[PDB]
């Protein structure tokens, strides 16, 4: 029961760091979406400038 | 994409370039 109890512990700890990776993952693509929109104007005003 | 060029052409049009530089009828 012991060894099981470390067990419930960890995996309950180590799935908090889970969705921790989540939120490291949204953030740095919400970034990159801002980031493909001023790309996607750009590549607009290159058209018009040549 | 790039080099989709549709391409218009101007000649010079004026009296040096139509044969009427001098063109006079009386001396």
């Amino acid at each position: 029961a012991n060894r099981f109890t470390s067990n419930i512990k960890g995996l309950t700890q180590a799935a908090r760091n889970a969705n921790d990776g989540i939120s490291v993952a949204q953030t740095t693509e919400g970034a990159l979406s801002e980031i493909n929109n001023n790309l996607q104007r750009v590549r607009e005003l290159t058209v018009q400038a040549t | 994409n790039d080099n989709q060029t549709i391409t218009i052409d101007l000649k010079q049009i004026d009296a040096k370039t139509l044969g009427l530089d001098g063109f006079s009828v009386k001396n």
